[PDB]
């Protein structure tokens, strides 16, 4: 089987402001095969009770999942998404940037 | 409006762990309304949108029985594909199936879909005429010859034209505004200095539904496709979508650049500039 | 609702 590495976007549901409650999303797509592991990180530590969507795919067969949690961004707290997949030799960490 | 019902099936063989895992998700347009998972506690179809919760237990019990029979069917499909591909019994394999109906405002079939991917690659797809098949490779030509000989396209076509459209009609009636809505994007432009000679202009579209959208940058009306960074459309988690498109602009030239946003919820496309 | 016609590859 030909394997495909996940694409990753990390982003907030609403345009972020410090001190304002929001949702942190990590969207993984285009991975094959379908088994994947996704953690949301606050200052490098795994956030508990993160939820995810049901496994789905687009018409072009691209699997996708959304992982999400409530969060209140601040100036100094660092958020990230950390993904394990068979195509990755190390966990792939993508930092949250409120401008992307 | 124009609408679709689609089911997305994923079967994954787990050699030495019993039956393949079967997952189904069902959508009207970009709204997920049901799931089924052969690995869940007491596997049953479950609601994932508010407007389907009104269906009685006869609905959930019927759909559960269909999904259980689909899982066994997919198990046999996976066994046949292993043979076509001369594959070992030790490897895990995936079958992805998607079928459904697209209807226009008259609510009659506009387009039928019924297609398959094996281990993440195109396998076979029902053509737009609903009479003929496209096989991706020589293995899939085995399935094509079998399905042609058995005239199965005629049954799939009758299903897509008939039952599929009738279920979609009922769901639109259940959903009303929750499915009929086109939520227009909330648009804005941000400015991100790179050096003293250049800045990224990023054109955002937020809170739109459905997911289909076009974002483009123009420079004095000329398209900038090759110099635009475009992120995949991504879910916000509240049944809306997000996208942005970015272009690197020489300082002083910002007022040459326009961002153009096309969406079903916008009667005409929006033109924005760095403001 | 999911279709109740089944087809083997
Ligand atoms: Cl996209």
């Amino acid at each position: 089987m030909i394997q495909r590495t996940p694409k990753i976007q990390v982003y907030s549901r609403h345009p972020a402001e410090n001190g304002k409650s929001n949702f942190l999303n990590c969207y993984v797509s285009g991975f094959h095969p379908s088994d994947i592991e996704v953690d949301l990180l606050k200052n490098g530590e795994r956030i508990e009770k993160v939820e995810h969507s049901d496994l789905s795919f687009s018409k072009d067969w691209s699997f996708y999942l959304l992982y999400y949690t409530e969060f209140t961004p601040t100036e100094k707290d660092e958020y990230a998404c950390r993904v394990n997949h068979v195509t990755l030799s190390q966990p792939k960490i993508v930092k949250w940037d409120r401008d992307m | 409006g124009s609408h679709s019902m689609r089911y997305f099936y994923t079967s994954v063989s787990r050699p030495g762990r019993g039956e393949p895992r079967f997952i189904s998700v069902g959508y009207v347009d970009d709204t997920q309304f049901v799931r089924f998972d052969s690995d869940a506690a007491s596997p049953r179809e479950e609601p994932r949108a508010p407007w389907i919760e009104q269906e009685g237990p006869e609905y959930w019990d019927r759909n559960t029985q269909i999904y259980k029979a689909q899982a066994q069917t997919d198990r046999e499909s996976l066994r046949n594909l292993r043979g076509y591909y001369n594959q070992s019994e030790a490897g895990s394999h995936t079958l992805q199936s998607m079928y459904g109906c697209d209807v226009g405002p008259d609510g009659r079939l506009l387009r039928g879909h019924d297609q398959y991917a094996y281990d993440g690659k195109d396998y076979i797809a029902l053509n737009e005429d609903l009479r003929s098949w496209t096989a991706a490779d020589t293995a899939a030509q085995i399935t094509q010859r079998k399905w042609e000989a058995a005239r199965e396209a005629e049954q799939r076509r009758a299903y897509l034209e008939g039952e599929c459209v009738e279920w979609l009609r009922r769901y639109l009636e259940n959903g009303k505004d929750k499915l009929e809505r086109a939520d227009p994007p909330k648009t804005h432009v941000t400015h991100h200095p790179i050096s003293d000679h250049e800045a990224t202009l990023r054109c955002w579209a937020l809170g739109f539904y459905p997911a289909e959208i076009t974002l483009t940058w123009q420079r004095d009306g000329e398209d900038q496709t090759q110099d635009t960074e475009l992120v995949e459309t991504r879910p916000a988690g509240d049944r809306t979508f997000q996208k942005w498109a970015a272009v690197v602009v020489p300082s002083g030239e910002e007022q040459r650049y326009t961002c153009h946003v096309q969406h079903e919820g916008l009667p005409k496309p929006l033109t924005l500039r760095w403001e | 609702s999911p279709r109740w016609y089944f087809y083997y590859t």
